[PDB]
């Protein structure tokens, strides 16, 4: 294979990293364009999400592999900016192509735009850093929650999907703490319900219900008996699995599970728990017995569920059929099948009140990509609010601050004498591409679009009043309630700049061509 | 059949062979050092600044880029640093033969008068070294901190070697009698902040297993029975593979509740060997941390063979064979452990390691993609910190004394000649293209600049250098760029050789062909 | 071979023998050689400028250099050193006469004037002689003798390699007065310098060696090629596989089986078995149990090296050794040889017959570089044995022959005059292979040799004092030839020459 | 080329002060400027690129 | 098939015969060389008896029988 240095590895750099945030500039934004992407495997997927796309994308140029893994970055903890980053890193890149043109050297340029990102997530910290409460934060969780479920279609008629995170984050995680847990967040979905249809549980909704409705849909608080043991076959792992052909061993069967399962469903009456949780679950000859013995029990669960049912309800552990023991009983607040006016969606709310250690953020839509739509809707939406509802810090988007920032980097670009100087106004440059792209979004004209903000911000001299982020005519960024958490255009800066930074670092390429992966 | 080739086709292509390689190291070495992203292979997409590891990356396909690997390699086992610079000394006179060999002219003593040049500077190299460790403070480790200082200053971050500095001394110190990665190694963390590291002196676990509840299930020891385990515990435990006959009858319920069982005696095997603190590289199970959350002697499963070495390098312990842990040296132990998160993730932390030697150190980065480079100011530092240790003796970095050697030496050009000025101006130059490459490979100047050095030279004066960040002239040593004289002296000896070896060489034979 | 033809052989193919014949020498030959690097079948580098070798490194595309590699070869067999001579004189012989041809002279007829001229040569050999120096106790005289052969095929440290490569051979038989053509087995050890390459005596296995040392001063082997993985056949060795109890349980009849395995060798009584098959784990723990000696992974070189020394003959079975089959030395014991920790045993007064002289340095090539060495060193030794005879090194030599050669061609005349000057030309080049190997010219050395004019001291060897071409006196040097070598150098050159001068082209069915 | 280096410099922050969609205009049209004495400068040798960033200031 | 014909008939076979006959004169006497004749063997056959080179390795012809 070969070396390819310099220039020559820089337009090899140069190539998708540009062309990429090219599908995704004109995803810019909810006026973002959509794309229908469709595999070798037959599938179609219309996306305007570049974390998407990048997902999505398999394309070559591991250049364009970095940045599938950049907008994950900032797709959990800022939520949105997954794309903006991608399209700034193009619009940085091809900036730093005339640069060498002039002869400004790979590691002039990257500095230049680097320290004068500096700037500009320091000029960023001038919009809004405001911190308040989650009951307060709300408000600008929801206009966010507005923009964020939004931009990923259909905030519309809903702070159910707004305000169900405003509590995600907050109770699995503290608001001073900033520990990301959204894994701690249960973000579940389901086709056949309604975008309409949104729920936060804190606990876990387990979809298999109880083996009959006829037996007690409703067990008391807690009183759940942890099992692991089979009430079907438990898959196990020693033997030869033969089912038998003949009527011999077909009656002699019979009469055997029959008294084991009663006598372990009693035995679950006997430890105590009227509800019966099995991570080897129920077939039915034990439900007849269970319907029998009259016990509320549960069929069969996953196997790190019913851990799940532990720790998200601060459950007790019961291990195993062999170990057991009236004491532990595993916590649920109330124990039955959920039908929420959608009764083809059922699962089993083990709703803690007591403890809960995972909450269930449960929204639901007509279809795959429509729950899809509203899981990354109700995903980056909390993401974006986890930000606000730890530090509720706000930049007002579509370039207001671009200008904003562009204009303080730009003079004291000039202000610093170093070679950067270029650089750093060079940097300032092709911030503008987050308006321009978005005008186009929105289908305006860019050049003249982003320098009203600029008027804009050379009267404002902040991210308030701005241009269209949603084509709406009222050319505002406060005001069309255009909120993003000041934390990561600093992030998606940062990512652009830096991660690009290496790629300028990195001019020494072996590899069997300009691109690889 | 067999190939040969000889003379100028051979031997130029002999020396073509070589000066195609030394350009992979070439603008490489350093901050405005290039940063070679080297794939050799289709999902296989490899990084690094150093020659060495791509020179072990890439392929050789000539006996001189053969040749060249330990040459350059040899500069990285001395410091940790600089097979770049000898890749780049190793063909630097090549081009200046090929006059000569283009000439067709080559008396042979070309390479064997390089070599008294080679003497003639690794002398003088220690002559002007200078001792930092008693001339400095008397203290010795603020001596380390100005290493580390400098020394986290040359690649990356100088923003957090004020802070990171002094770590990197109290690093050495534990890292200095047995000198190791794995025991400076770093543990990444991010997202509970940007651009920070601390050192942490016990070992630290990035990873654990623990289910049927976390918070309910004990996940701090202030006397930690450490058990170092390879061991597994899965779903269900089998010692069978078939018997009789998934349903029959009495064979149903007799291998299920066994199955569960087998596994009880490793999870009792395990709990009743002093693991309160239970490590196992191989996961603990599900139902088995049903059972080790019931028994609330905290787990893991996942874990790193390192976390496990560090470990039993800073406990004395060991790495287990057996879930029974008779020995408390065959375990682990500590008089502290906790499961901490800093930045959110679950780690198992040792504090109270009776030898405590492994450093982990806690690092967040800028971004995804701009934390390589902080890490290895911390990496670098430590090596030449250490190699400051090691030779105390130490000169200014940053090639200051190879424009007063280039003088010193075609001083020679004039001093030796009835011929070899040529040889001796020829040896004298190729010095300055390392720093030089590093001052071009910053885009700036050296022929200014370093001729600036030059002229105060001229003046007598050596560690007179360049700071590559600010790439202008000054005093290495003085702005105390540092490396030990030793470190100069092998790169030339390194270099000075693969330069002289293959030019013996006007032939090679190949018997498998080509 | 050759389907070829139209008078090709003779003008054609035999100066391309020299072709590979030539740079092999005159920049390979002297007090030092140029490397030259060799890749074989095994690939890897190596650097040769000993003729034997990189001759046989390449491998021979001609039926011409074909013939005259052995020549080459035969005189490292009969010297050790002249070999690169017949490289570069042989290959200086017929390039000659590819002028006779167009100067309209046959080749039956110009063989004679190169027939006749060894003879003269052979008679002209004895005088120039230069005293001679033997004793085969001295290391001193031995090491400055064994300079001449080393340095062509050195270009490693000359002086050390000559204290120690005069010293095994001197210090395996101290006696000497006998000598093997095999008195010194090397144990080549990387790791550290070429300077901690030392002289050691007797067998040493730097194979993995293992047990412990029971008897340090007895050595007592049975040499082996038998596995104690397992492999006897006193018992039926069975490792059973089909289930994990049975992989258990041979291995508790393993230590009963390595019972009946190193027991039985010790029986017969040893300390090391030597062992060129494999021990696994509890026939190992056994032995080291039984507390035997085990050098384990044995290759078949230390075995065909140690099977000479005892007289013991290495078994892939294992039985108890007959007397044929157990061997002793003088001494097994563990010592650093050249300081890396591997068994030495020792034969001296065994008989000896072989010395290990650790080859060492941190690469192959630096103990490559002296294994080229040493045997020169080995070599000549032995051609000290046979004669005394000291005459001067390479290249102050030929011109004395060479003057007389043209005035013999003078008084030959009939038209084979000059062919007897062309082989008073063939001399020349042994000089120039140094001059050239030096970057000299030989017409100013022969121009000087002539102007100093006397043969025999005056010559320049590979020197920086070569810049200007500078004579040195090559008896006087350090460097010693023999009498023999050079009769063997000019034999075989003379030989093989001459002969595939009389060659046709190939007719093929 | 100074009155350039001191104007180009200047006109840009004032074609940034024109706002509207020409704004980048006369940057560009300043911008074009300074590199008339670079060459300049290079004319007379050295390098204008740096010296030029620095003039500039 | 194919008839060679009259002079053609009797070319190759004279032509044949007496060059590779010519081929043989470096020998046959003392004043006579050495013939190399490589076989299939590789074997380097350097010799000035003429009943040996014929039936080793002979050019293919008619004549060569």
């Amino acid at each position: 294979k070969s070396r390819l240095m310099g220039l020559e590895a820089l337009k090899s750099h140069i190539m998708a990293a540009k062309a990429v945030a090219n599908t995704m500039r004109t995803s810019l934004g909810p006026n973002g364009l959509d794309k229908m992407m469709v595999d070798k495997d037959g599938d179609v997927t219309v996306t305007n999400d570049g974390a998407t796309i990048l997902s999505m994308m398999d394309v070559d140029h591991q250049i364009a592999k970095l940045m599938v893994e950049l907008s994950k970055s900032q797709d959990d903890e800022i939520g949105d900016g997954t794309t903006g980053v991608v399209v700034l890193a193009g619009a940085l890149l091809e900036e730093a192509e005339q640069l060498l043109d002039r002869g400004i050297h790979p590691i002039r340029i990257a500095d230049g735009y680097e320290q004068a990102a500096r700037v500009a997530i320091e000029h960023l910290d001038k919009i809004s850093d405001s911190v308040l409460v989650d009951i307060k934060d709300t408000e600008p969780l929801i206009q966010t929650a507005k923009t964020t479920l939004g931009s990923k279609v259909v905030n519309s008629c809903h702070r159910q999907m707004a305000e169900i995170a405003v509590n995600a984050v907050l109770t699995v995680a503290d608001m001073e703490r900033r520990d990301v847990d959204f894994e701690l967040i249960k973000v579940e979905g389901k086709v056949g319900g309604r975008l309409e249809d949104t729920k936060l549980i804190k606990g876990v909704i387990v979809d298999k219900d109880f083996s009959h409705p006829q037996m007690p849909k409703k067990v008391e608080d807690a009183k759940i008996a942890i099992l692991t043991c089979p009430f079907e076959p438990p898959k196990p792992k020693t033997k030869h699995k033969l089912d038998v052909t003949s009527v011999e061993d077909y009656k002699a069967l019979q009469k055997y599970e029959k008294e084991k399962f009663e006598e372990m469903i009693q035995q679950i009456k006997e430890t105590g728990a009227n509800l019966a949780i099995c991570q080897w679950g129920f077939d039915d000859e034990a439900n007849h017995l269970l319907l029998q013995n009259n016990l509320p029990a549960v069929r069969w669960v996953g196997g790190p569920e019913i851990e799940l049912i532990a720790i998200a309800t601060g459950g007790r552990i019961v291990p195993r059929f062999s170990e057991l023991t009236a004491e532990k009983l595993g916590f649920a607040g109330l124990v039955q099948e959920i039908s929420f006016g959608t009764t083809k969606d059922k699962m089993l709310v083990i709703e803690q009140c007591k403890n809960s250690r995972a909450v269930t953020i449960f929204i639901r839509g007509g279809n795959k990509m429509i729950i899809e739509e509203a899981k990354r809707s109700l995903h980056d939406a909390l993401c974006v609010i986890r930000n606000l509802i730890r530090d509720n810090r706000v930049v007002y988007g579509g370039g207001a601050a671009e200008i904003s920032c562009a204009l303080a980097v730009s003079q004291e670009a000039d202000k610093c004498p170093t070679l950067e100087q270029y650089a750093m106004r060079a940097f300032a440059d092709a911030l503008e591409v987050i308006p321009m792209a978005l005008s186009e979004n929105s289908g305006m004209n860019p050049i003249q679009t982003m320098t009203e903000v600029r008027a804009r911000q050379v009267k404002e001299m902040n991210p308030a009043l701005g241009i269209d982020c949603l084509h709406k005519g009222t050319n505002d960024m406060k005001q069309q309630h255009v909120i993003e958490t000041l934390i990561g255009k600093k992030q998606q800066i940062s990512l652009a700049t830096q991660m690009v930074r290496m790629i300028l670092k990195i001019d020494d390429i072996r590899k069997p061509g300009e691109s690889e992966e | 059949g067999t190939d040969s080739s000889q003379g100028i086709p051979q031997l130029v292509s002999n020396i073509s062979a070589c000066q195609v390689i030394a350009e992979a190291v070439r603008t490489t070495l350093g901050p405005r050092g290039m940063d070679k992203l080297i794939v050799d292979g289709r999902g296989k997409a490899t990084i690094s600044n150093d020659g060495a590891t791509i020179l072990k990356l890439l392929d050789v396909v000539h006996p001189a880029a053969k040749t060249l690997v330990d040459i350059a390699k040899s500069q990285d086992a001395e410091v940790g640093d600089g097979t770049t610079s000898v890749t780049l000394l190793a063909a630097e006179f090549l081009k200046q033969v090929k006059p000569y060999v283009e000439e067709g002219l080559h008396p042979q003593i070309i390479i064997r008068a390089f070599r008294t040049a080679t003497q003639l500077a690794v002398n003088k190299i220690k002559e002007i070294a200078v001792t930092v460790k008693k001339a400095d403070k008397v203290e010795q480790r603020k001596l380390l901190e100005k290493c580390a200082m400098t020394a986290l200053s040359s690649k990356l971050i100088s923003q957090q070697k004020a802070f990171f500095a002094k770590m990197v001394v109290d690093a050495v110190m534990m890292l200095d009698d047995l000198l190791q990665l794995k025991m400076i190694g770093i543990k990444k963390v991010q997202g509970g902040a940007l651009e920070d590291s601390q050192l942490v002196a016990g070992v630290a676990f990035k990873k654990t297993f623990s289910y049927a509840g976390f918070e309910m299930q004990p996940k701090k020891y202030h006397n930690p029975k450490i058990a170092l385990l390879n061991v597994e515990l899965e779903l269900k435990a089998e010692k069978d593979n078939a018997e009789i006959r998934v349903h029959t009858v009495e064979d149903y319920q007799a291998i299920v509740d066994a199955e569960w069982n087998i596994l009880y005696d490793k999870l009792e095997k395990i709990h009743h060997s002093g693991a309160k603190v239970v490590l196992s590289k191989l996961p603990i199970g599900d139902v088995a941390t049903q059972y080790f959350a019931d028994r609330d002697m905290f787990c893991a499963g996942r874990v790193p063979e390192e976390d496990l070495k560090r470990t039993m390098m800073a406990c004395g312990g060991s790495i287990q064979t057996s879930v029974n842990a008779l020995s408390a040296d065959v375990l682990g132990r500590c008089q502290v452990f906790e499961e901490t998160q800093i930045g959110g993730e679950r780690y198992n932390f040792f504090t109270g390691c009776p030898k405590a030697k492994t450093c982990t150190f806690i690092l967040r980065g800028g971004a995804e993609q701009f934390m390589e480079e902080t890490e290895r100011s911390l990496h670098d530092a430590i090596m030449i910190v250490r190699r400051a240790i090691k030779n105390d003796s130490v000169v200014a970095g940053g090639g200051a004394i190879e424009m007063e050697l280039s003088k010193y030496l075609r001083d020679y050009s004039r001093t030796i000649p009835g011929k070899q000025q040529l040889l001796i101006g020829a040896y004298a130059k190729a010095l300055e293209i390392i720093p030089r490459q590093l001052c071009d490979n910053a885009g700036f100047d050296a022929t200014n600049i370093l001729n600036k050095l030059r002229a105060r030279h001229a003046q007598g004066g050596t560690w007179y250098g360049v700071d590559i960040n600010n790439e202008d002239i000054a005093d290495n040593f003085e702005a105390f760029v540092w490396e030990p004289a030793m470190v100069r002296i092998n790169a030339l000896t390194a270099a000075s050789e693969a330069a002289c070896l293959i030019v013996s060489v006007d032939e090679t034979i190949k018997n498998p062909r080509s | 071979a050759k389907h070829f033809s139209g008078l090709e052989e003779a003008v054609y193919r035999n100066i391309q023998a020299c072709k590979e014949l030539a740079q092999t020498t005159r920049t390979a030959y002297g007090p030092n050689g140029m490397n030259k690097m060799v890749i074989n079948h095994l690939e890897k580098l190596f650097v040769t400028n000993d003729a034997a070798t990189i001759l046989r490194e390449l491998e021979v595309q001609h039926p011409a250099a074909k013939m005259i590699v052995m020549a080459s070869h035969m005189q490292e067999q009969e010297v050790g050193d002249g070999t690169n001579f017949v490289l570069v004189f042989a290959g200086a012989l017929l390039e000659l006469a590819e002028e006779l041809l167009r100067i309209g002279l046959s080749v039956s007829e110009v063989i004679e004037g190169y027939e006749i001229a060894c003879r003269k040569a052979h008679e002209i050999l004895p005088n120039l002689v230069c005293c001679s120096a033997k004793n085969l106790r001295d290391i001193d005289e031995v090491s400055s003798l064994l300079r001449t052969s080393i340095m062509s095929k050195q270009y490693g440290n000359e002086v050390f390699l000559a204290k120690l490569i005069a010293q095994a051979c001197v210090s395996i038989f101290p006696d000497s007065g006998h000598f093997n053509v095999d008195n010194i087995r090397v144990c080549k050890i990387l790791g550290s310098g070429i300077s901690s390459s030392s002289v050691l005596h007797g067998m040493v296995f730097k194979k993995e060696t293992e047990g412990d040392v029971t008897s340090v001063k007895d050595a007592k082997i049975a040499v082996y090629s038998c596995p104690f993985d397992g492999m006897i056949t006193e018992t039926k060795g069975t490792v059973l596989i089909k289930t994990a109890e049975e992989l258990m349980n041979f291995s508790k009849g393993e230590e009963n089986l390595m019972d009946a395995q190193v027991k039985a060798i010790a029986d017969t009584g040893a300390n090391v078995v030597v062992t060129g098959g494999k021990v696994a784990d509890m026939a190992l723990h056994y032995a080291n149990k039984y507390n035997i000696m085990l050098v384990r992974l044995n290759s078949k070189w230390d075995l065909r090296r140690l099977c000479k020394t005892v007289g013991a003959t290495a078994l892939p079975r294992l039985t108890p050794p007959v007397l044929e089959e157990m061997g002793h030395c003088d001494s097994v014991y563990l010592s650093e040889v050249g300081d890396t920790q591997v068994v030495v045993f020792k034969h001296e007064k065994e008989d000896g017959a072989i010395s290990t002289i650790v080859l060492r340095g941190s690469t192959d090539n630096l103990m490559d570089d002296i294994e080229r060495a040493v045997d020169d060193g080995v070599n000549t030794f032995k051609v000290l044995t046979r004669d005394k005879r000291l005459v001067p090194g390479g290249g102050a030599t030929e011109i004395e022959l060479a003057k007389q050669i043209t005035s013999y061609g003078e008084t030959c005349p009939g038209l084979e005059q000059y062919a007897i000057k062309k082989f008073a030309e063939a001399f020349e080049a042994i000089p120039r292979a140094l001059a050239e190997n030096s970057g000299v010219k030989a017409n100013e050395v022969i121009s000087k040799l002539y102007a100093v004019h006397q043969e025999g001291n005056k010559n320049v060897g590979l020197d920086i004092e070569a810049e200007v071409p500078a004579v040195k006196d090559m008896l006087e040097a350090g460097i010693l030839d023999t009498y023999l070598g050079k009769y063997w150098a000019i034999k075989l050159a003379t030989n093989a020459a001459v002969t595939v001068l009389r060659v046709d082209q190939i007719i093929m069915a | 080329g100074a009155p350039e280096i001191e104007l180009a410099l200047r006109l840009t922050e004032y074609s940034r002060t024109l706002s509207g969609m020409e704004s980048y205009c006369v940057r560009a049209f300043a911008d074009a400027m300074e590199v008339i004495p670079s060459t300049l400068a290079e004319n007379a040798g050295l390098n204008p690129i740096s010296t030029v960033t620095e003039l500039r200031n | 098939a194919e008839v060679a014909r009259a002079q053609a008939a009797l070319a190759v076979n004279i032509s044949a015969a007496r060059g590779l006959q010519d081929v043989l004169r470096t020998n046959l006497g003392p004043k006579g060389t050495m013939k190399m004749l490589v076989s299939g063997a590789g074997d380097i056959k350097l010799t000035k008896d003429g009943n040996v080179l014929l039936h080793e390795m002979q050019i293919q012809h008619p004549t060569a029988s």
